[PDB]
């Protein structure tokens, strides 16, 4: 049995639609558990400065009660069958999913149709969630990576809705009335924006027939005519430096404008990112790692950690690198990161592309282990691609990358481009923006 | 007196032709190098500072 023949035997994702436009998608297995959820085309990029934070607030209030399950009846019902009710919001998506036994799918879908459609949004629970969201803001400030990536978004997408954080500034959380939160759900929690995904021991026909008795009153109509529309987000080469020498380590995120989701350049770029890879000081192979930046950082103790990232949105993205290091090593970290970028742009070699493609295949297959990653894969894929891209198609797209492809795409996105830079902490030795900008081309080239 | 000015300065005409060429080259180079300096320096000249003490 060959990896190629295992990809073909990976089961199919059935997709069926309701009249309201709700899209129902499921990957069946023989597992005795399942993960069913609702993925909505919602996030803070659809929020303006007035209501920024409303989606995170609605997520906060989602499980706190509905018109039929008063406030903790929902929690007792989910708990008494051993299920797990999670939620998450990003700048572009919002998910509500349950991990249940396969026999509990009818109750799991009935729980989500109630939650996504009939949140009481009670005036008394909004005040209680204010203090939590305010406290969670302070808990968030303590995470330097979250701060530095919010900073990267704020400077990269300045002037646009994508600069906003999901949570919103701690000025709107105290002002979001019930009417705001009611309006956010009335504008964004619609069937044509919603995907009902399942994965595990779930038959598609039965999930369909549950959706068309629980979600079938989820309209896609907008008050009078006021349907919200898409707004593209300008990228800005820019810098945001938050200098705080009391913090023991510096966090540096640097990104160029990357492709949106449906751009095939994503596959060659992810490959190339696998060439730079990622490092942590607790790794192992260390100085013998194939990634040049990893081996230099391990040999010289240049950093505590570094990662490559490709964050995608509908029409743009952030393609770059985040590293944590001490105040006297930022310069070397930036030098070697930009040198590796330039070396991929100009002189990627076939063997490192083979290893990078190997890494990408392994990351894609290992990621999809379990019902919950598959359920999120289905929901997010229908929101971003309008379909589920099979692992066979991912393999076919990876098989087409070579060193020439990597050189051309890394040239297009990295070479002689202006990056957004976020620095937090003891960042006095983080290079000046002209010096970082000069690191995006080579004079030898 | 014309001949004596030439005898004192046989480079008079060539010096003035070189001066014209220098003036045109400077009237190109000084604005463009000034633009170069301001391109590099715009990062400093437009940056904004915010103080957020605890
Ligand atoms: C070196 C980098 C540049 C230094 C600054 C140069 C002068 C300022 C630049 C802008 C004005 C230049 C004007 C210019 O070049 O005009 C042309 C003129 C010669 O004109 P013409 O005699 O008609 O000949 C033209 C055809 N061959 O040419 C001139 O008038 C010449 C410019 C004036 C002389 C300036 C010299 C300063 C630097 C001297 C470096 C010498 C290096 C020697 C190395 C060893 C050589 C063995």
């Amino acid at each position: 049995a060959t990896y190629a023949q295992a990809l073909q035997s990976v089961p199919e994702t059935q997709v069926s639609q309701l009249d309201n436009g709700l899209r129902v998608a499921s990957e069946q297995s023989s597992q005795p558990t399942c993960t069913v959820g609702v993925w909505i085309d919602a996030g803070s990029r659809y929020e303006n400065e007035k209501n920024n934070g409303a989606g995170y607030f609605v997520e906060h209030l989602a499980f706190k009660g509905t018109k039929n399950r008063p406030g903790s009846a929902l929690e007792k019902e989910v708990e008494s069958m051993g299920a797990h009710l999670n939620a998450y919001s990003t700048r572009e998506h919002t998910a509500y999913y349950i991990k249940a036994l396969s026999k509990d799918l009818p109750k799991a879908v009935e729980l989500l149709a109630d939650i996504v459609q009939n949140c009481s949004l009670e005036d008394s629970q909004i005040e209680k969630e204010r203090d939590v969201i305010l406290q969670e803001l302070q808990e968030n400030d303590s995470s330097m990576r979250d701060v530095v990536f919010d900073y990267l978004h704020a400077t990269a997408f300045q002037g646009t809705p994508l600069a906003q954080s999901v949570e919103g500034p701690s000025e709107n959380v105290r002002k979001l009335s019930r009417a705001d939160l009611t309006e956010y759900v009335s504008q964004h929690y619609k069937a044509p924006r919603m995907v009902l995904a399942a994965a595990g021991g779930v038959e598609h026909r039965q999930l369909l027939d549950l959706a068309q008795k629980h979600f079938s009153s989820l309209s896609g109509t907008y008050v009078e005519d006021a349907v919200p529309a898409f707004t593209p987000c300008r990228f800005t080469g820019s810098e945001i430096r938050h200098r705080d020498d009391a913090l023991p380590l510096a966090h540096v995120a640097i990104a160029v404008e990357g492709p949106g989701w449906a751009n095939p350049d994503n596959v060659p770029l992810q490959v190339a990112n696998a060439i730079i890879g990622h490092y942590d000081s607790t790794y192992g192979g260390g100085t013998h790692m194939s990634s040049t930046l990893a081996s230099v950082a391990a040999t010289r103790k240049l950093c505590q950690s570094f990662q490559t990232f490709n964050i995608c949105y509908a029409e743009t993205g952030l393609l770059g690198a985040h590293f944590v290091c001490d105040n006297m090593s930022i310069d070397d970290m930036m030098f070697f990161l930009q040198g590796q970028w330039m070396r991929l742009c100009t002189s990627a070699t076939e063997s490192e592309v083979v290893r990078g493609k190997n890494i990408l295949r392994n990351a894609l297959v290992s990621h999809l282990d379990g019902t919950t990653p598959v359920c999120e894969d289905i929901g997010r894929s229908l929101l971003t691609y309008g379909r589920r891209i099979p692992l066979a198609e991912w393999e076919s797209r990876i098989a087409e990358v070579d060193a020439s492809v990597v050189r051309e795409v890394c040239s297009k996105y990295f070479y002689d481009q202006c990056p957004a830079v976020a620095g937090l902490g003891p960042i006095e030795q983080l290079p000046d923006y002209n010096r970082i900008r000069s690191g995006m081309f080579w004079l030898r080239f | 007196c014309t001949f004596l000015r030439w005898a004192s300065e046989p480079e008079h005409d060539h010096r003035k032709r070189m001066g014209l060429k220098m003036l045109m080259m400077m009237g190109l180079l000084l604005p463009l190098v000034y633009a170069m300096k301001r391109h590099k320096w715009s990062v400093l000249k437009s940056r904004k500072l915010a103080y957020r003490p605890p």
